[PDB]
C-alpha cells in the first residue's frame, strides 16, 4: 500500500515494468514485414522483473497489489506472444492472473 | 476508455474463437 | 542506445554551492525550486514519451500494392483463427490466446503443450508434447504472401552547456569568497598555510628541470653535482640489480 | 589538453593561490575579470527581460 | 485519442449486434 500509494509512484510502474520484460531482447519485428514491398533467451533484468512481478502477484484479498496485477495483464499478454521464455517465467503471475 | 475498449475487444475475440469451436460441430454432422 | 552510459568530454551539471550565507543571497533556494521543477517536468515528459507506444497465354502482373499489411492465411490456420487474411502479429497473438484458453500447458512443463485435433491438423504433426518455441516457429512457415492478379485464357544541448559553464563560474566565485572569509576569521594559520604550500608547490614544479635535451647531452649533471646528489648515487644500486 | 598531469594540477593550484594573495596587497588590478562578468548593462538588459516576462505572464 | 478509441468502440459494439443478427440466422437455418 505504501508503494502503490502515490499518484506518481504507482503510475510509473504501469509503464516501465511491462516494458522491462523485453529489455535488450531481439523481439520479432514487423517493420520489415510492412516494408518488403525469436530470441530463445532473456536478458539480465528480464529475470529480475519477472521475479518482482511474480512476487507482486501474491498480494491476495484484492488489496492494492492485485489491483495493479490485473491492469498489467492485457499489456504483458502481448509480450508473452513474442518471447516464449516468458512462458516458463511469469508462471505464478499467470496462475494468479 | 483504454480499459473499456480492451474489455470488450477481448470478449469479441473470445466469441470469435467460440464460434469456430461451434463450427466444429457443423462439420462433424456432414 | 547502449547498455551503459556514454562517457563524454564536457561537464554535465556541476554542483551548486551551499556554504554562502543566506542573509545576503536569499536566492539559491529559488533556483533550487526551479531545478526540481525542471526535474519533475522532465520526469513527466520522459514517462509520456515512453508510454506513447505502450497457343494461349496468361496474364501475370505484380502490382504496386504487394504489401505485407494484409497477408494471406493458409485455410487450416484460417479456420483455427477465424479471420480471412488479417496480419502476422494478429495471427501469433490469436494462436497464443487459443492455446491459453484451452489450458494446455500444465495444470519443461509450461513449454510442452497438449496437442489437440485442430492444432495437429494445422501443424501436420502427431506428437502429444511439443514445445511452444517450435509451435510458433511453424507460424512463419504456415503464412504465405498475398496473391497477385492472375488471368488465364539541437539548441537545448548548447543551452544546457551554457548553464553548466555559468554554474562553474558560480563555483569559482564562491571559492574565492570562502578563501578571504576564512582568512578574515583567523588569519594566522592560513598565512602559515600559504607560506608552506606555495613553497612546496614551487619545489614540485622545480622537480623537473634536469631532463631536457641539451641539459643531459652535456656534462653538468654527472660531474661536480654532489650538490644535487639525486642521481649518480643510484649507480651502487642499479648495477647490483643487473639493469646496468 | 584533454588530460591533466601532476604539473598541470600543481601549476593550476599555484597560479590560483598566488592570484588570491595579490588582492590583499593590491599589486594586481583584476578589473577586467570583474567587469566582464558583472557587466551592468547586461544586468539591466536581463532585468528588462525578466520584466517583459512578468508583463507577458500577466 | 480520447475521441479515437470511442470512435472504435461503438463500431465494435455494432459488429457484436450485427453478429447477433447472424446468431438469429443460426436460429433460422435449422
Amino acid at each position: 500500500t505504501e508503494l502503490f500509494k502515490s499518484k506518481e509512484c504507482s503510475l510509473i510502474l504501469e509503464a516501465t515494468l511491462p516494458n522491462l520484460l523485453s529489455y535488450n531482447i531481439a523481439t520479432p519485428d514487423y517493420h520489415l514485414l510492412q516494408k518488403h514491398k525469436f530470441p530463445q533467451e532473456l536478458s539480465d533484468v528480464s529475470k529480475v522483473a519477472c521475479t518482482f512481478l511474480c512476487l507482486l502477484s501474491n498480494d491476495t484479498d484484492d488489496g492494492a497489489g492485485s489491483a495493479f496485477c490485473q491492469r498489467i495483464r492485457p499489456l504483458v499478454l502481448h509480450k508473452l506472444a513474442d518471447i516464449p521464455p516468458l512462458t516458463l517465467a511469469l508462471s505464478e503471475y499467470m496462475e494468479n492472473t | 476508455e483504454k480499459l473499456k475498449y480492451v474489455k470488450e475487444s477481448e470478449k469479441m475475440l473470445n466469441d470469435r474463437l467460440s464460434l469456430s469451436k461451434q463450427i466444429l460441430d457443423l462439420n462433424k454432422s456432414l | 542506445t547502449q547498455t551503459n552510459p556514454v562517457p563524454v568530454t564536457y561537464p554535465t551539471d556541476a554542483y551548486i554551492p551551499t556554504y554562502l550565507p543566506d542573509d545576503k543571497v536569499s536566492n539559491l533556494a529559488d533556483l533550487k525550486k526551479l531545478i526540481e521543477m525542471d526535474s519533475r517536468l522532465d520526469l513527466y515528459l520522459t514517462r509520456r514519451r515512453l508510454d506513447t507506444s505502450i497457343l494461349r497465354c496468361s496474364i501475370t502482373i505484380q502490382l504496386r500494392g504487394v504489401d505485407g499489411g494484409k497477408v494471406q492465411y493458409s485455410p487450416n490456420l484460417a479456420t483455427l483463427i477465424g479471420m480471412q487474411t488479417g496480419s502476422v502479429n494478429d495471427a501469433v497473438y490469436s494462436i497464443y490466446k487459443y492455446i491459453l484458453i484451452n489450458n494446455l500447458f500444465v495444470t519443461p512443463e509450461l513449454g510442452e503443450v497438449k496437442l489437440d485435433s485442430l492444432l495437429q491438423k494445422v501443424l501436420d504433426t502427431n506428437a502429444a508434447h511439443l514445445p511452444l518455441m517450435n509451435v510458433v516457429q511453424t507460424v512463419n512457415k504456415l503464412v504465405s504472401p498475398l496473391p497477385p492478379i492472375i488471368l488465364d485464357y539541437a539548441e537545448d544541448t548548447a543551452k544546457l552547456r551554457e548553464i553548466t559553464k555559468l554554474a562553474l563560474q558560480l563555483n569559482s566565485s564562491a571559492q574565492k569568497y570562502q578563501f578571504f572569509h576564512e582568512l578574515s576569521l583567523h588569519p594566522r594559520e592560513t598565512l602559515t598555510h600559504y607560506l608552506w604550500s606555495s613553497k612546496q608547490n614551487e619545489l614540485v614544479l622545480q622537480g623537473d628541470q634536469y631532463f631536457n635535451e641539451d641539459a643531459a647531452r652535456t656534462s653538468d649533471i654527472y660531474s661536480n653535482n654532489n650538490n644535487d646528489r639525486s642521481l649518480m648515487g643510484n649507480i651502487s644500486l642499479l648495477y647490483s640489480q643487473g639493469r646496468l | 589538453y584533454n588530460n591533466v598531469t601532476l604539473k598541470n594540477l600543481t601549476a593550476f593550484q599555484l597560479l590560483s593561490q598566488r592570484e588570491n594573495i595579490c588582492e590583499l596587497l593590491n599589486l594586481v588590478e583584476s578589473t577586467e575579470r570583474h567587469n566582464s562578468i558583472i557587466n551592468p548593462e547586461r544586468q539591466r538588459m536581463s532585468l528588462e527581460e525578466m520584466k517583459k516576462m512578468l508583463d507577458a505572464l500577466k
